């Protein structure tokens, strides 16, 4: 959410609803912006990941109103994608097959990973699970550092 | 194999940037090297913010911007473009506005230099700023 | 059994300390987290946390992996991500030893690499060199906060400290030096007492100087070279016989 | 035994070659195999009468 | 695989949404 | 003259890199964090040096705290 | 320079994969001998095994050593290098050290020479490690409840560990001193003792030609207590 100027196009009519809704999330944002003086590493990336998958929230609560449940009209909803409330690409990445959950953009650019691959958490829970049984191990990660991703949920 | 880079909340950036501020661990040890590395950088940076300046008739100008996932720099990424003729127009525009505002004005109060002291820090965007609404940029009004 | 249970968090990190030790100087130093402008008076001071082995020791994220490497920060007693930290969180045994005995030649239990030479005071973690399982324990003067105790007290109670964290091979306490050589059944085990009991206290509940255990200054926990004594050295050589008798056979 | 090498490439911040750190380092000369020092000659007059002039 | 186990399945997790806990 | 084969630009080259992520901030919040940044850098590098007893200030006025 | 040399890592520490995705980082580190650059290279074992394995040490040190450079053992026999270098010293010769100068700048020096160390002579070329094998093994042919004990006559080389081991079999607590040979064994409970002592160098009172074996006992404890 950008910062009203003159040049701002003011919200239209249905915003009224949906305000109080995303306010908790701004609200959230600026409480997990702060120095939680984390001494520790993963504690210190936990944090991070609580505004990611905040971010995540917030722009799969927009995308919901938008698609799924069909409720906010189109107008209302491009204002909020220009104001940035929800992320535009992440939503198209939803609509998209495939991706219909995922975490953030970042877990799926095989540039940026050493592997050229995906993030793990793409890779869907049951698949992991038989892969562990065929080795002998259990499910070796949690979470990827790239966002707080108990898996991406392609499934 | 490509896609492009993720559009990521700037609130990640905001809450790495409050990260490092109170640095004083073996936690980012190695990220206090990635600092000193980004010097080699930061004049590139410096120019790219300068180049983005919001003009005097944009209120607040966002921008794109890569940032280090630590934090130790901060670039302005987007070239600040313009249709020549309709800046031009722009700035005579400001120039007048100007003009206008030196004329009506008995006094005109400037700005005391520099604006912050040496005890003040770089007041947070979040805390301060992004919070309290900015005035009217200066542009002549228009029939 | 620590099998049983699931490990507790040591501290939260509410309660951790923070990076800013004592202000040993006049002015702090980003880049070194050291302080500087004076270094006046000695730097070592007591750890306010220690491992207490039974109530903390358990389950962690790691012993759901085959994490191979045991937390430091458990040794030290301190610990912030007790069940959900990678690093396993209890005492070292054969069968862990037995799991790691590949890797832990070249390294630590605590997974971070040894050196060529030991660093000057035999004190920090070992060289790969040597395969020693022998800790000095020096500075128990400054651990009882000059509490005047009998030698067999002192020993019992340093027994009663490293014997909790491994399996021991020998102890000698050294009235004449005041200190001790605490030799342990395995490699993993003399690195991790070596950090559990690092800057610890010796005193105990029952001791009068208990909320004066913070303010002095702790145990010196260090590597020890082999007696001069040919007592022991004999003794050592024949271990090494045999030892060379046993991997001998088996490369056929 | 057969295996996959690769370069991952690092942070653009920090520093590209960690190791290197402008040792002195004094090198051994490895003069491992013997060269002769090989002249041909004798001068007994003219070398003895010279070294009074010399 | 049965598209229901997956059903099944995915209410395991005690968190929701992207962050699953699986115990 | 321009020379024309450098066609790799140091943001683009930044760009193909993991470490670095982008954003659409607000310029003065650019500026505010470039301001934060470039003190941790100066003061990191400072310090690094050894020399502790030369303050940054926060305007970037550099002076020694003792003699 | 040129990456002329490649790396010399052995089987065991690389792990069961037909193909594992190693990376080198140039000019990666200074290794954990000699302090001089080198190509650091590394690798998880499995995909998902989270203990990445680095080259500790230089190749040129590696060579020098005749080992692993991850493993720091012997690429041949996969054994610690000081081990296998008395081994050596002890069949074929008596004396065979391979001495690494502890001063920082002595040490990148006599890693720069290209010459083996005493064991890695034997253990480089496959035929004379045989003959050394072939010639190591030619070489090798009334229960009161007291709860409390004072054990007496051990063997001043035995351990702690091989006592309380001995007695779980037989199955707490342990004090030895190797000086006095006082063991001041002591168990959890009386039960456990009564235990213990139902199921029996094992010369056991219940304290709370033996009599030579008394008098050394007797000088050996005096002696201790001096100390
Ligand atoms: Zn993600
Ligand atoms: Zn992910
Ligand atoms: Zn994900
Ligand atoms: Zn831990
Ligand atoms: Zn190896
Ligand atoms: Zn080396």
């Amino acid at each position: 959410p950008r910062i009203k100027t003159r040049r701002s196009k003011p919200a239209p009519d249905g915003f009224e609803k949906i305000k109080p809704t995303l306010t908790d999330f701004e609200i959230q944002l600026r409480d997990a912006q702060k120095d939680k003086s984390s001494k520790l590493a993963a504690k210190s990336n936990e944090q991070l990941w609580e505004i990611m998958q905040l971010h995540h929230q917030r722009s799969r609560y927009i995308y919901t109103l938008y698609y799924k449940r069909k409720a906010i009209s189109k107008d209302l909803y491009d204002w909020l994608i220009k104001e940035k409330y929800a992320d535009k690409l992440l939503i198209a990445k939803w609509r998209k097959t495939g991706y219909e959950k995922l975490c953030c953009l970042r877990c799926i650019q095989k540039n940026e990973t050493n592997n050229g691959s995906t993030c793990i958490c793409r890779v869907p829970r049951a698949q992991l699970e038989e892969e562990a049984r065929k080795k002998g191990t259990q499910v070796s990660f949690h979470q990827c550092v790239h966002c707080g991703c108990r898996g991406c949920a392609s499934t | 194999l490509y896609t492009p880079k993720a559009e990521m909340p700037p609130e990640h950036l905001r809450k790495i940037i409050n990260t490092h501020s109170d640095m004083a661990s073996k936690m980012y040890n190695t990220d206090k090297k990635a600092f000193l590395g980004a010097l080699k950088y930061l004049p590139h940076a410096i120019l790219k913010l300068l180049e983005n300046m919001p003009h005097p008739w944009e209120q607040a100008k966002e921008v794109k911007v890569l940032y280090h996932t630590s934090g130790a720099i901060t670039f302005v990424n987007e070239t600040p473009r313009v249709i020549e003729p309709v800046y031009t127009a722009q700035w005579s525009a400001t120039w007048i506005a100007m003009r206008r505002e030196k004329r009506d004005r008995t006094h005109f109060k400037r700005m005391r230099f520099p604006p912050f002291d040496d005890d003040e820090p770089p007041l947070s965007y979040e805390q301060h700023i992004e919070n309290i609404e900015p005035l009217d940029p200066i542009n002549l009004p228009l029939d | 059994s620590w099998r049983d249970k699931s490990a507790k968090v040591q501290v939260k990190e509410s309660e951790l300390p923070s990076s800013i030790p004592a202000q040993t100087g006049l002015t702090f130093n980003i880049w070194y987290n050291k302080w500087s402008q004076g270094f006046a008076g000695n730097t070592r001071f007591v750890s306010p946390f220690a491992l207490q082995p039974q109530l903390h020791s358990g389950k962690t994220r790691g012993d759901n992996d085959g994490q191979l490497f045991f937390c430091l920060f458990f040794a030290k007693g301190m610990c912030c991500l007790g069940p959900k930290c990678e690093y396993l969180h209890h005492i070292p045994d054969e069968e862990d030893i037995g799991k790691l005995a590949l890797r832990t030649e070249v390294l630590d239990c605590f997974g971070r690499e040894k050196f060529a030479d030991y660093r000057e005071d035999m004190g920090g973690i070992g060289s790969f060199r040597k395969k020693n399982k022998t800790l000095y324990v020096g500075g128990i003067d400054g651990a009882l906060n000059s509490k005047h105790l009998k030698p067999a007290q002192i020993e019992s109670r340093i027994r009663f400290v490293f014997s909790r964290l491994g399996d021991i091979d020998r102890i000698r306490y050294v009235e004449s030096k005041n200190c001790g050589f605490v030799k342990f059944k395995y490699q993993a085990n003399a690195e991790f007492a070596k950090e559990a009991m690092s800057n610890q206290t010796l005193l105990l509940p029952s001791d009068k100087e208990w909320d004066d255990r913070r303010e002095g200054t702790g145990l010196l926990v260090k590597w020890a070279n082999e007696d001069p004594d040919p007592a022991a050295q004999k003794r050592l050589q024949e271990e090494l016989k045999l030892e060379s008798l046993n991997m001998m056979v088996h490369l056929i | 035994h057969h295996i996959e090498v690769v370069s991952k490439q690092m942070d653009p911040l920090l520093p590209r070659f960690v190791g290197k750190k402008a040792r002195k380092v004094v090198a051994p000369t490895e003069n491992d195999e013997v060269v002769p020092v090989l002249h041909m000659d004798g001068s007994n007059d003219r070398g003895e009468a010279d070294p009074n002039e010399w | 695989f049965t598209k229901s186990e997956l059903k099944r399945r995915r209410k395991t997790r005690k968190g929701d949404g992207p962050w699953g806990s699986w115990s | 003259l321009p020379t024309n084969h450098n066609k790799t630009k140091l943001l683009k080259s930044l760009k193909n890199t993991k470490y670095f992520q982008q954003t659409t901030i607000d310029w003065v919040e650019a500026g505010l964090q470039l301001c934060r940044q470039g003190h941790n850098m100066l003061n990191l590098l400072i310090h690094r040096k050894g020399l502790t007893y030369l303050h940054l200030d926060y305007n970037f006025n550099l002076k020694p705290t003792k003699t | 320079e040129i990456n002329e040399p490649p790396p010399n890592i052995c089987e065991q520490c690389l792990g069961d994969e037909a193909n594992i995705r190693m990376t080198k980082i140039p000019q990666g580190s200074e290794c954990k001998i000699c302090t001089l650059p080198f190509t650091l290279y590394h690798f998880k074992t499995s995909k998902r095994s989270n203990n990445i394995i680095k080259t500790l040490i230089c190749v040129r040190c590696a060579t020098q050593r005749n080992i692993c450079q991850c493993c720091m053992l012997d690429s041949r026999w996969h054994i610690p290098i000081q081990l296998r270098d008395h081994l050596i010293s002890l069949v074929n010769e008596e004396n065979v050290m391979t001495e690494e100068a502890k001063n920082d700048m002595m040490k990148r020096f006599l890693s720069l020479k290209n010459v083996k160390l005493g064991g890695a002579q034997i253990t480089s070329d496959p035929s004379e490690a045989d003959n050394i094998v072939d010639k190591l093994k030619n070489i090798l042919l009334k229960n009161p409840s007291t709860k409390s004990f004072f054990l007496y006559n051990i063997d001043a080389s035995i351990p702690e560990w091989k006592i309380t081991d001995t007695v779980s079999q037989l199955l707490l607590s342990l004090i030895v001193n190797h000086k006095a040979k006082c063991g001041g064994l002591r168990f959890q409970s009386s039960e456990l003792g009564e235990r213990f002592v139902s199921k029996i160098i094992f010369i056991i009172p219940w304290s709370s030609t033996a009599e030579n074996i008394k008098l050394s006992l007797s000088l050996n404890k005096l002696i201790q207590l001096e100390l």
